[PDB]
Parts: C-alpha cells; sequence; structure tokens
DNA sequence: GTCCCTGTTCGGGCGCCC
DNA sequence: TGGTGGGCGCCCGAACAGGGACTG
C-alpha cells in the first residue's frame, strides 16, 4: 500500500530510442527466464509497438556462477531523466570510504522492485528481447516497479534505504556504508575475517525487509606519476624524445623547463650521436625530475562537470589512465597491470580496466567517468559484454589516440 | 474472419490532422478489381461505408501478387504516415536457412488476407478514409473506411507482427518443443515428431490460429519438400536460393548497376567468391539514377567473374548445435574479402563477403580484424554463438601487429590457413634510431591564404632540398616532406618530423590509402630496409628541425 | 576564431522477405 | 506501365562531430 511518486524528463527531451543489439543464445535464454519470472511477479508487463521507446538489455553471469543478472542499459534514459539527482538528494559523498581498509560491494537491486513506478514514466523503461536467427519478432516489456540501473531508483528509494540502514549504522559507527545505484559500498578497518563476519551481518538485516564482489581495499590504490629515464649516456635521439616529453608535461606541471636541454641539440646531428650532458642540462634534468614528484596544484573536483577518463595501451598487459575534468588538470593518474602471457585478450583487459577505473571513481567521487576508449567502436561493441561484471555502465566514446600520449605516460 | 484480438491504440502526432488528399485517376481493370475486393470486405465487416461526416481521404490502387492472379489493394498513406505517431518496430532482422536445425517433420503455412484479419484501433479508423472511383455515369461513387489494418500504412507491419506474437504465445507455451519461425504471416513449423503426429500437431496449430481469426488456405506446403520459404527452397538435408538472374543490358545505367550489385550481394550469401568493388566504384558522383556509363575494363571484367560463378550449382546445409561453427576467410583485392562458415569440411552453412573501407588509410591486418568482427556479429544473430576462425595470417604476423598497435585489438579463437594470398605487414618501422643511416630533419609549411607551400629536408650529412608546392595544405606539405626524405635516402634512413598528423598515419603501417601522396609514401616505405620516424615539438628551436623550418618558411 | 583532416551518423537508391 | 509499408543487407554522398595546426 505505497503511493507512486511523480518523475519527469528534462525539458525539451524525449525518451530513449536505442536499438537492441544481438545477444548470444546463453544470454537470451537467461533473459527469457528472468523476464517470465518478473512478469509473474507483476514487476514488468508486455507491451506493443505503439510504445515508441527502447533501451537495450543483456545479461551477465557473475563470478563462477549459474545465476545470471539482467542488465538494462539505461544510461540514455538516465542522461534524459529529471535532475532528480542534483535536486532531490541531500547527499554529500563519504570522503572516508576511500581510506577504509576493506570495502565490500553489495547488489541491493532486489530492494527496488518493492516500489512501484510512476505509471506515466513506465513508457520510458521499455526494452526488447531478441530471438535467435529472428525466429520471432522482439518481445517487449515495460517496467512497473523501480528499474535496476535507473537513476531514479536510488533516489526514490533513498529514504526507505535510510530507514533500513539507520539501525545498522548506529550500532556500527566506524563502518561507512555508501550507496551508488544498485550498489551498496561497505567499508571498515576490521581485520579481514571480522569484516566479512560483519558484512554477513548487514546482509542479515537486509534479509529482514526483503527480498557480486570482489573485495575492495581502497587505501592500497595508488598513483602512477610521470617519470623521466635515467641514462649514463644520452643520444641526440634520447634527448629529442626527452624534450618532447617534458615540453608536453610542462602543460601539466608549469614548473618544467626544457631550455638548457633543448640547447644540447643545436645544429643538425645524427640521431645516434652521443651528447654528454652539461652541468646545467644535468641539473635542470634533476629539477624537472623532482618537480614531477610535486602534486598537481590547482585541481578541484566539480560535480556539475563530468569526469573524463583516458586510457592508453602500454603493451605487455600494462594500461595507463588519467581522470580529469579539464585538460592537464588530472585528479588521478594510474596504471592497470595484468597478465603478461601469450593469450592476453586486449578487449577483456580493456573492459576490466574500465570497471576498475569506474569503481575507483565511484568510491572517490561517487560519480561515473565518461571514458575515451582506445579501441575501435565495432571491435569494442562486439565483445565488451562478454567481460562485464558491474551492475552500472559508464558513458563512453572511442578515440584514435596519438602514439605520443602513450609514450608521455609510459613507464620504465 | 476478423481476429477477436484487442486493438493496438494509435494516435496521430500532436497538433496534426488527418489526410485530405483526393483520389487520382484509376484504370478500369483495377476498379473492377477494387470494387470486387471492397464489396466482399464490406460484407465481412473489414471496411465500412462512411458518410460526409468524414472529411478525410487517401488515394488507392492495385498491384498483383506473386502468383500474378490475385490483386493486392494498396493505399498510398504517404501523407497519413507522416502524420501518424512513431512506433518501435519489433522485426529485428531476417531469419536465415543456415540457422535452421534438422527436424523430422516440416510444414510451411501462410495466413489468408493476413492484415485484413487484424482489427484496426476504433478511434483511428476515420483517418483511413478512402474512396473508390466507380464508372462515371453509375456513381461518384463509393466511400469506405478501414476497420482492419490497411496495406500502405506505416503502422501495419509492426502491429501485425506484434499481434501475431501475442496470438502464438499460448500455443508456443503449450508446445515448447515445436519450432515456429514467424515472418510476417509466414509460418515455418518444425518438430521432432513423426509425420502423422506432426500432422495432428499442425492441425492444432491451425485450429488455434483460426480461433483467433487467422485462416490458413493451401498454400499449405505439406509432404512437400522442397519447401518454398523466404526466397529459398529447403530440402530435408540442404537448402538453396531460388534462381538468381543478373541483367544483360549492354548499356548500363546507375539504376541498372545498383540492381546488379543488389542481386550479387544477395547472391553472396551462398555463392563464394562474389566481388563487387569495381562495379560499386562506377557509382560514385553520378548525381542521377538514369546516368549511363561504360563498365571499366576493370568493372566489365569483374562483372564477368561473378557472372561465371553463378553458373555452378550450390547449396547450404543446416545447423547442428553439437558441432562447432567455423568461419574461413580468404583475401581478394581492393580490400575485398570472402568467407565460408561450416561445421563439416566442405559443407557450407553459408558464405559472405566483407569489403568496406573504414578510414582514409589502412592495411590488411585491420581489414581482416573488421571482417572478423562482421562475421562474429552475424553468427551471434544467426546461431547465437561465436565461430572458430581459419584465417590466412600467421600467428607471428598477428603478434607483431598487436604488439605495435596502440589500440586494443583482438581476434577470437583462431588458427592459421596456408591459403594464399597470406595477410602480411608490408613494412615495419624501427623502434630505435638506425646507426649509419643518414638523418633527415623534414618539414613543410603552407600559406593558408595563397595555398602556396614548401616541403623540404636538411640532413646531418649536409644535404638540403626545398620543394615549392602549389595549392596545398600544412598536412600535405608535411607529408610531402617525409616523401622527399624517403625519395632521396638510401635503404636505411632516420626521419625526424614535427607533425603528429604524419607520424600518426605512418606509425599505423598503412598499405592502402585514398591519398595518392600516401600511396607513394607507402611504395617508398616498402622499398626501404630500415626506416625510423621520430617526432619533435615544432617551433622550439630544436635542431635541425629549426633548420628546415627556417628553410621551408619562405612564406 | 579559421582552416584542415578524420570519424560518425543519416538519408537515398538497389537487393531480398512479407 | 504509375503510385504504398516495415525489416535487414550493400554502397555512396551528405551533414555533422571532433581533434590538431594555424594568425599576428
Ligand atoms: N508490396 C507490398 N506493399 C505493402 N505491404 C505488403 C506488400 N507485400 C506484402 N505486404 C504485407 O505483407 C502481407 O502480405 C501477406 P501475403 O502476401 O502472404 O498476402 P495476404 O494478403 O495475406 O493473403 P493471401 O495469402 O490470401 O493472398 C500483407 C501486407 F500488407
Ligand atoms: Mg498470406
Ligand atoms: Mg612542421
Amino acid at each position: 500500500p505505497i503511493e507512486t511518486v511523480p518523475v519527469k524528463l528534462k525539458p525539451g527531451m524525449d525518451g530513449p530510442k536505442v536499438k537492441q543489439w544481438p545477444l548470444t543464445e546463453e544470454k537470451i535464454k537467461a533473459l527469457v527466464e528472468i523476464c517470465t519470472e518478473m512478469e509473474k511477479e507483476g514487476k514488468i508487463s508486455k507491451i506493443g509497438p505503439e510504445n515508441p521507446y527502447n533501451t537495450p538489455v543483456f545479461a551477465i553471469k557473475k563470478k563462477d556462477s549459474t545465476k545470471w543478472r539482467k542488465l538494462v542499459d539505461f544510461r540514455e534514459l538516465n542522461k534524459r531523466t529529471q535532475d532528480f539527482w542534483e535536486v532531490q538528494l541531500g547527499i554529500p559523498h563519504p570522503a572516508g570510504l576511500k581510506k577504509k581498509k576493506s570495502v565490500t560491494v553489495l547488489d541491493v537491486g532486489d530492494a527496488y522492485f518493492s516500489v512501484p513506478l510512476d505509471e506515466d514514466f513506465r513508457k520510458y523503461t521499455a526494452f526488447t528481447i531478441p530471438s535467435i536467427n529472428n525466429e520471432t519478432p522482439g518481445i517487449r516489456y515495460q517496467y512497473n516497479v523501480l528499474p535496476q540501473g535507473w537513476k531514479g531508483s536510488p533516489a526514490i528509494f533513498q529514504s526507505s534505504m535510510t530507514k533500513i540502514l539507520e539501525p545498522f549504522r548506529k550500532q556500527n559507527p566506524d563502518i561507512v556504508i555508501y550507496q551508488y545505484m544498485d550498489d551498496l559500498y561497505v567499508g571498515s578497518d576490521l581485520e579481514i575475517g571480522q569484516h566479512r563476519t560483519k558484512i554477513e551481518e548487514l546482509r542479515q538485516h537486509l534479509l529482514r525487509w526483503g527480498l557480486m564482489g570482489y573485495e575492495l581495499h581502497p587505501d592500497k590504490w595508488t598513483v602512477q606519476p610521470i617519470v623521466l629515464p635515467e641514462k649514463d649516456s644520452w643520444t641526440v635521439n634520447d634527448i629529442q624524445k626527452l624534450v618532447g616529453k617534458l615540453n608536453w608535461a610542462s602543460q601539466i606541471y608549469p614548473g618544467i623547463k626544457v631550455r638548457q636541454l633543448s640547447k644540447l641539440l643545436r645544429g643538425t646531428k645524427a640521431l645516434t650521436e652521443v651528447i654528454p650532458l652539461t652541468e646545467e642540462a644535468e641539473l635542470e634534468l634533476a629539477e624537472n625530475r623532482e618537480i614531477l614528484k610535486e602534486p598537481v596544484h590547482g585541481v578541484y573536483y566539480d560535480p556539475s562537470k563530468d569526469l573524463i577518463a583516458e586510457i592508453q595501451k602500454q603493451g605487455q598487459g600494462q594500461w595507463t589512465y588519467q581522470i580529469y575534468q579539464e585538460p592537464f588538470k588530472n585528479l588521478k593518474t594510474g596504471k592497470y597491470a595484468r597478465m603478461r602471457g601469450a593469450h592476453t585478450n586486449d578487449v577483456k583487459q580493456l573492459t576490466e580496466a574500465v570497471q576498475k577505473i569506474t569503481t575507483e571513481s565511484i568510491v572517490i567521487w561517487g560519480k561515473t567517468p565518461k571514458f575515451k576508449l582506445p579501441i575501435q567502436k565495432e571491435t569494442w561493441e562486439t565483445w565488451w559484454t562478454e567481460y562485464w561484471q558491474a551492475t552500472w555502465i559508464p558513458e563512453w566514446e572511442f578515440v584514435n589516440t596519438p602514439p605520443l600520449v602513450k609514450l608521455w605516460y609510459q613507464l620504465e | 474472419p476478423i481476429s477477436p484480438i484487442e486493438t493496438v491504440p494509435v494516435k496521430l502526432k500532436p497538433g496534426m490532422d488527418g489526410p485530405k488528399v483526393k483520389q487520382w485517376p484509376l484504370t478500369e481493370e483495377k476498379i473492377k478489381a477494387l470494387v470486387e475486393i471492397c464489396t466482399e470486405m464490406e460484407k465481412e465487416g473489414k471496411i465500412s461505408k462512411i458518410g460526409p461526416e468524414n472529411p478525410y481521404n487517401t488515394p488507392v490502387f492495385a498491384i498483383k501478387k506473386k502468383d500474378s492472379t490475385k490483386w493486392r489493394k494498396l493505399v498510398d498513406f504517404r501523407e497519413l504516415n507522416k502524420r501518424t505517431q512513431d512506433f518501435w518496430e519489433v522485426q529485428l532482422g531476417i531469419p536465415h536457412p543456415a540457422g535452421l536445425k534438422k527436424k523430422k517433420s516440416v510444414t510451411v503455412l501462410d495466413v489468408g488476407d493476413a492484415y485484413f484479419s487484424v482489427p484496426l484501433d476504433e478511434d483511428f479508423r476515420k483517418y483511413t478514409a478512402f474512396t473508390i472511383p466507380s464508372i462515371n455515369n453509375e456513381t461518384p461513387g463509393i466511400r469506405y473506411q478501414y476497420n482492419v489494418l490497411p496495406q500502405g500504412w506505416k503502422g501495419s507491419p509492426a502491429i501485425f507482427q506484434s499481434s501475431m506474437t501475442k496470438i502464438l504465445e499460448p500455443f508456443r507455451k503449450q508446445n515448447p518443443d515445436i519450432v515456429i519461425y514467424q515472418y510476417m504471416d509466414d509460418l515455418y513449423v518444425g518438430s521432432d515428431l513423426e509425420i502423422g503426429q506432426h500432422r495432428t500437431k499442425i492441425e492444432e496449430l491451425r485450429q488455434h490460429l483460426l480461433r483467433w481469426g487467422l485462416t490458413t488456405p493451401d498454400k499449405k506446403h505439406q509432404k512437400e519438400p522442397p519447401f518454398l520459404w523466404m526466397g529459398y527452397e529447403l530440402h530435408p538435408d540442404k537448402w538453396t536460393v531460388q534462381p538468381i538472374v543478373l541483367p544483360e543490358k549492354d548499356s548500363w545505367t546507375v539504376n541498372d548497376i545498383c540492381k546488379l550489385v543488389g542481386k550479387l550481394n544477395w547472391a553472396s550469401q551462398i555463392y563464394p567468391g562474389i566481388k563487387v568493388r569495381q562495379l560499386s566504384k562506377l557509382l560514385r558522383g553520378t548525381k542521377a539514377l538514369t546516368e549511363v556509363i561504360p563498365l571499366t575494363e576493370e568493372a566489365e571484367l569483374e562483372l564477368a567473374e561473378n557472372r561465371e560463378i553463378l553458373k555452378e550449382p550450390v547449396h547450404g546445409v543446416y545447423y547442428d548445435p553439437s558441432k562447432d561453427l567455423i568461419a574461413e576467410i580468404q583475401k581478394q583485392g581492393q580490400g575485398q574479402w570472402t568467407y565460408q562458415i561450416y561445421q563439416e569440411p566442405f559443407k557450407n552453412l553459408k558464405t559472405g563477403k566483407y569489403a568496406r573501407m573504414r578510414g582514409a588509410h589502412t592495411n590488411d591486418v585491420k581489414q581482416l580484424t573488421e571482417a572478423v568482427q562482421k562475421i562474429t556479429t552475424e553468427s551471434i544473430v544467426i546461431w547465437g554463438k561465436t565461430p572458430k576462425f581459419k584465417l590466412p595470417i600467421q600467428k607471428e604476423t598477428w603478434e607483431t601487429w598487436w604488439t605495435e598497435y596502440w589500440q586494443a585489438t583482438w581476434i577470437p579463437e583462431w588458427e592459421f590457413v596456408n591459403t594464399p594470398p597470406l595477410v602480411k605487414l608490408w613494412y615495419q618501422l624501427e623502434k630505435e634510431p638506425i646507426v649509419g643511416a643518414e638523418t633527415f630533419y623534414v618539414d613543410g609549411a603552407a600559406n593558408r591564404e595563397t595555398k602556396l607551400g614548401k616541403a623540404g629536408y636538411v640532413t646531418n650529412r649536409g644535404r638540403q632540398k626545398v620543394v615549392t608546392l602549389t595549392d596545398t595544405t600544412n598536412q600535405k606539405t608535411e607529408l610531402q616532406a617525409i616523401y622527399l626524405a624517403l625519395q632521396d635516402s638510401g635503404l636505411e634512413v632516420n626521419i625526424v618530423t614535427d607533425s603528429q598528423y604524419a607520424l600518426g598515419i605512418i606509425q599505423a603501417q598503412p598499405d592502402q590509402s585514398e591519398s595518392e601522396l600516401v600511396n607513394q609514401i607507402i611504395e617508398q616505405l616498402i622499398k626501404k630496409e630500415k626506416v625510423y620516424l621520430a617526432w619533435v615539438p615544432a617551433h622550439k628551436g630544436i635542431g635541425g628541425n629549426e633548420q628546415v623550418d627556417k628553410l621551408v618558411s619562405a612564406g
């Protein structure tokens, strides 16, 4: 016996009209089972073509599992939905969560079906289940409850969420519980063991109203600083690269100067000629190398503006990333390491990289970054879902990155 | 009969009104067709005589059907369609024979007057107002509206397709193991039942359909392999396409060509080897569908190649879910590619061709990665899994590319096939500067005003050249300079550029380009033994980039 | 700002199905 | 003979969308 709360689109905007992409047999079989079940439970309803909207659906098989999770891609509906977010939330972001020894992530998606959705908004949550080899036209549903993965779902359910959490927070003050979309982030400084014991204990209170992973250790995350090569002899080539790197880096740290080095290269020299470094050049190289230590000054997180993430493939399983909102104004620079084997899958690796990076962003600023992916669109969109494990999905775009920036952030 | 199914609610778009567009002049043979159609439809409640309370109207005409005996009443709702709301189409794609499994028993059913069996929303019927012009001394004459779905309206296909799915749901739920491929009003029904139990099951399907207002005449494909379905003919163990006949016009025009490609493309789903590059190229700036043009010695050549492959007989087979899927790809020319998909060695499931040009510059490995992509997505639609690949490219060549390439690129589980032509990289840029190779500092400037330019180099060994170009661009003058350096250097060469544009194109190892300049650069690069491209920031006094810069800047 | 150059989307035509 | 609809596919040209380099 609960009342529906009205929700609207941003002015001048219409609901999503995004075509469903091809799904593998295993996924379609799972969706058809999940959906028949959600239809019984009255949580979604079948609809016709006269509803003009659409949003893609797929499915994932979390960890080693025989349990699938429906995943509706709502980031277009979310992009379009009333600023519910920056208006109807009294929510600051738990600054301490990023410091916590161990954070665990919980999938409180089920909790949302317990609330109905504004009848007038239902139209916009439509999706379409494909069949194999198009044996059938698509089967279309719209939501009746709060959709998982929708921006309005934590907002509408905020208060009810507070009620349930409230008593748990009171008895555990040093446990910080943060919520993002379908996600509950739970951090503590408990000995690994007592922490899980305590987590199982929150999940015990959570079974009381009705009706994942892995394990995060935020304070072990760290930054990948820009760094200069150290050589016992330098070639014209070695120095030409070095000046270019510094020159660009000076756009980030304005303390970097390249003049004394740039004058070891006067004339028209062969690339493999060795130039011994003059006292100044040598010292100036030492200045810069330290300047790079210093933290980037003057960088302030603005929630109104969107988070940009860039990723460069460094090869041999290395990946480097930066998070900025304004050019050269990085909030965080990192690298992601992975298996150096022979059977490396770049695309798997890229999507594990975006999930890690997204995860850090949520934990640190409680927001999702817009990624610039160094992959071809079609390639990326062919496989990324075979590797996804998050319940959210970040915005993205694909880019042809200059072989320059890849070296700017390179490691040693 | 009319289906007792609930209607689908249908609006005009806000602010708009219904069509007021008067009939046009209709043939005598078709008015005879149209009234005979209408008076029976109206007996059956499918349409209703309207009166002058109905402001609206929309033109009508009549074409024949497949057999060419029956007539089809179309309505040109071009205006109403613009005025009608949007739909989401539910037909996501086109079923394919190669995705069918072997069944013991097969039936193909068609529904009679399909559209005219589904009710149209009551509130919307008044916009479908049309008028039959009758013989001109015996009435103005007759005016009708639709109570069922019209043929020419933008919403009919999707409302039919959705209404059918609704209607079949109970049967499908009751018969989870009879497979019904559903295409518009087309039904293919397969079972693992024996002929006579299948028959009984088919009649149940028909009673079920008929309870919902859908009739099935014959037109019932029975103990009748080969079945005619979707433009194919299916036999128990093999499928093939109904005959394809390419035109033979001697003067070819755009429109003639565009339909030569069409049938060829269509053809390529099971005739291996088809190519249409040259032909498609004919069709460039030709601003008119009528424009004729001679088939280039190259094109007229190509046309004759396919034209030969269609002469040989060919079938596909059906899909065994317990064997693997295998895509084999082979290389042609001009970024043209063919593939075949099978589970057993010489038994095609189907085939196809990839041949897009993605990008102004590229190479075989990329184009191969893209055909892989295409085929993968296609397999997921048809069989819902990914095939294993047999590719004409060495594991080594792959690893080199993926180690050099700064993008994330990947190919599914695959295996090499000695079938030439093999896919190769035609050259490899050095990682380190080359000892004992002359060092070229190149640069070009262009005067954005005049369009005049200079490309040129200066070398550590004292040589320097400057070339004035006319009608150029910075990026061009800068590519030109690299081209000068390659031209005048030995088999090994270091080149230092300040242009990211150029470095970016060349780094990525193109072997084809839309740009002749880049093509020439490519010929040069492949001829060389070692090349090392280094970059430096411009206008920083670095030498001897400073030297070339002063030199090509006489503008 | 202006050029460039490259990528994308969209529409149009043709094929095929109904 | 003209003249209708929706789906997918293929090409090609349009319009954009970006980045990078320029001017003085
Ligand atoms: N050229 C077209 N323009 C617009 N719409 C078209 C067109 N060609 C097909 N259609 C749609 O397909 C449907 O065709 C169904 P079939 O062709 O099996 O015929 P029947 O009327 O259902 O009955 P029967 O089997 O008793 O003859 C009806 C439509 F309107
Ligand atoms: Mg029919
Ligand atoms: Mg230059």
